[PDB]
């Protein structure tokens, strides 16, 4: 439905895929990475009733449906369910015929090429996409935030990838690629909740739990205080409404889940912690680049938003960091949008449009051509 | 009739309650931003002090 | 009449209550966690009668009462029930007063806090007990089992746990917590004798079914075999003696019922099964400590006194398993059994003595002092 | 033990430690520099479980251990548990109280002063040792090698040091030293391997990467070739097996991973690679050196264990020296294990008895005296 061939913009994460085109400030819709099955046996005749639903609608019907995720931490897995995901984000919502517009899709640098040379793959084979682009999530985030450099602190849903970047380049050598992220603090919610007297388990109820943590919690400035507080007085409780009338409500589960970000430890994680890793991407820059990344702590990405976040990551680098380095958070409201926002920024420049795979050089060049071409 | 304008009313009082949550989610925000600004533009004054006494120095 | 001042130990599960004295070789008495109430109008006089029946009584009286569970699920709803089960407990076959006895009770660690804290409470306030320890089931199946390392499976009545512990330490994340358990696959078969045209529906009628249950079905290690005979011929079936002198016989039922564990959609449960949760468990721990676990799937508690179960296992977990590696099972004949084994191994150990919670320290800090000290 | 109170020696490294007595062959124990402490909550009582494994015993229990390296780059940090490693050594596997033998210990001539000062001092202050000798490990490497005069290759797991020695002299300002080793090249394999599919990031994992690394990597002596090769055909694939039974099949990785000693830029290292500097530290000395340098290239300490690395050193330098010059590589099987050996040589000289430090002229002058007695 669009009047001009503007590149397609899709962040594609292990919680929901953002879309729109490119040259807008927002996805149009958010297309959850949902493909939901029936788990029951039809009674009725003349139901309609499909075999699978996707997005939104695997959402609407999760009454009866178990629903699963194709995303493992950043990586497809399942490619037939980002088919249909995909599909249905160009076919009805979004009201768009990949055939006329380059598409840009996004990943993180630290997964493997198996994910971007499929991402490729099939936008040229099964959408027959003119152009493809695969693009870093440290990247699209500081051209959303109006930045080139700093330390990219994702916390999303799948992955958090830790990148520091300087003038534009990337620092491989201070990295630090970690296994943790918002799926892990929704488990441990159940965990917790489940002590409270409230199982959570199957699909209704693990969406309810995701839910619950979105709405009630935070990662406080100060963890012990909020803990001591928490486990004293029910004036630190908030409540939920749950889909059947019933009601939770939660104490220091409410950021004891959260707090996982820094500390692992929680939910068996073998890791520094987000703010440690964020301090280790710094300090193993040059000495000459650490004072322009302790500037620049740069926010993608969900699990941001939590109240205490910028404040206590803030505080957390201060802690470990030398004396005369001043350290702020960048954290713009273009929060858990920006790595779509960056898409659609990066897919306009006028300075990479030949940074664009087209289709002859895809089908000269093979999928492989999204390590020569795209990263 | 009513009832179906109360649950649009209800929807209302809910997406209102929802702004209201956010809204006040980002008072909360910017308010607590607003108290460690404080606490920042005064330990700043005081630093716009402390800086310029060492240039005194 | 006991010739020393040791433990007390009771397996108070949602099916049955295993209880005697640390330091014995079993439990004294078994009673089923039942307490029994007269649903019917008296009309002779003089006639004795209780307001309420406990355990074996409860069964005893059964043709007229109603039979209820105060524990379900691993939790104590009803602790007004476990009091009056325990008064019984201890002292009618036990022949003991906790009150200078301290007394280990046990559960799940992911069964709500509440389930530790009324077990505790209940001892000391109302039977004023010296000392309590809520003890974890999974740790006394490894005792009772010869082992330290392994993934305890204990099938229960109410719930199955599903944890790996390794050199004696837990992996509490992959803990794959699942709602199935022996009182559901009784509630299938009755469904299932139904459509054979054995309709149950109250409680003396239930209670037969999982007597029914108890003593016709198996496993099976094949079930697609197994079927394959017991679906063709009546040569598979097998007969039980109802107490009204009726007979009713089960096909292939035998073992469908039961295959539950490996098929928990038939209650409408979203899992894969048993073998599911067990694989995930090895899988969520890391890559030197997965060697040990397949080598040590520990099967614990009851419906593991299916014929079949541990090669039913030991084929489900390798088939998901990689090659090269060995995949064993651990299925000693102290089955559903092995909890109280553990718990009496366990109150008695020189090691122990301090983990005991005494009257003291519970009155002075209150019943929550069972979540900080015990586990 | 022992039969006589020679001297002990034990080289020290980042990766691991080899100990034994003076006057012998070989070490008689090899340890990682290594100490393992548990990352989780002991679940069962009577359980033992030490708070700290040391070495082997850190390796050996692994599965829940977080392993750390008290060794950064050649330097040791962490005394505590350096002083651990070396009480094992000693007491449990050499067999022997210091006390009653002179110690030898080793490290590079630009390690910062504080490390020899340090070494001289727990010997002496914690074992009661009765003399102490700081080695340089170019001294022990070219007599082992049987040399006097030639170029020390020394990259190890932490620094590479390169230095010339001419009739036993050193030529300091020839000394080319590098933050490149086998940790970095170990860096990059994770990191590749990441790109294929196998993402380390555990101690498990990284401690499985180092190892594939030992047993699977080379360089090959034309490193475009064995690219274009390893490019077109799986003729250049090896396996690896994982603890669990995962197999692991790597490709170009096997050599790109030993690469990054002549491409630092693989992990962000500012540098020309370690056949520039070995031929730089030939370059820096006089020209009637030059001429024994170059006939004298000797290899020692590990990573000299890649096959092509001794031609492909050769022809490096070979290229960037003089024509008619002949160049010569020494890569003795006395490799990774020389610098004991030459530990082993020097204590025991008659020409070095005077060298040692003994528990008098220390205690009189402090830990400084390393820099007068030792070097």
């Amino acid at each position: 439905d669009e009047d001009e061939t503007t590149a397609l913009v899709c962040d594609n994460g292990s919680g929901l895929v953002k879309a729109g085109f490119a040259g807008d400030d927002a996805p149009r819709a958010v297309f959850p990475s949902i493909v939901g099955r029936p788990r029951h046996q039809g009674v009725m005749v003349g139901m309609g009733q499909k075999d699978s639903y996707v997005g939104d609608e695997a959402q609407s019907k999760r009454g009866i449906l178990t629903l699963k995720y194709p995303i493992e931490h950043g990586i497809i897995t399942n490619w037939d369910d980002m088919e249909k995901i995909w599909h249905h984000t160009f076919y009805n919502e979004l009201r768009v015929a990949p055939e006329e517009h380059p598409t840009l899709l996004t990943e993180a640098p630290l997964n493997p090429k198996a994910n971007r040379e499929k991402m490729t793959q099939i936008m040229f084979e099964t959408f027959n996409v003119p152009a493809m682009y695969v693009a870093i999530q440290a990247v699209l985030s500081l051209y959303a935030s109006g930045r080139t450099t700093g330390i990219v602190l994702d916390s999303g849903d799948g992955v958090t990838h830790n990148v520091p970047i300087y003038e534009g380049y990337a620092l491989p050598h201070a990295i630090m690629r970690l296994d943790l992220a918002g799926r892990d603090l929704t488990d441990y919610l159940m965990k917790i909740l489940t002590e409270r007297g409230y199982s959570f388990v199957t699909t209704a109820e693990r969406e309810i739990v995701r839910d619950i943590k979105e709405k009630l919690c935070y990662v406080a400035l100060d963890f012990e205080n909020e803990m001591a507080t928490a486990a004293s007085s029910s004036s630190l409780e908030k409540s939920y409404e749950l889909p059947d009338g019933q009601v939770i409500t939660i104490g220091n589960e409410r950021f004891r889940c959260p707090e996982t970000l820094f500390q692992p430890s929680f939910i068996g994680m073998e890791s520094a912690g987000i703010h440690e890793t964020t301090y280790n991407s710094i300090m193993k820059c040059d000495i000459d680049i650490r004072k322009d990344l302790y500037a620049n702590n740069v926010m993608s990405g969900g699990t941001t938003m939590y109240p205490g976040i910028a404040d206590r990551m803030q505080k957390e680098i201060t802690a470990l960091a030398p004396s005369t380095m001043k350290i702020k958070i960048i954290a713009p409201p273009e929060r858990k949008y920006s790595v779509w926002i960056g898409g659609s920024i990066l897919a306009s420049l006028s300075t990479f449009q030949q940074m664009w795979i087209t289709k002859q050089e895809y089908d000269e060049a093979g999928p492989s051509i999204v390590h020569r071409k795209c990263f | 009739i009513i009832e179906s304008d109360l649950e649009r009313a209800e929807e209302r009082a809910e997406l209102s309650e929802g702004k209201c949550a956010e809204l006040e989610e980002e008072l909360k925000t910017v308010t607590n931003n607003l108290k460690s600004l404080e606490a920042q533009a005064e330990k700043y004054s005081q630093k716009e002090d402390r800086y310029e006494e060492e240039i005194k120095v």
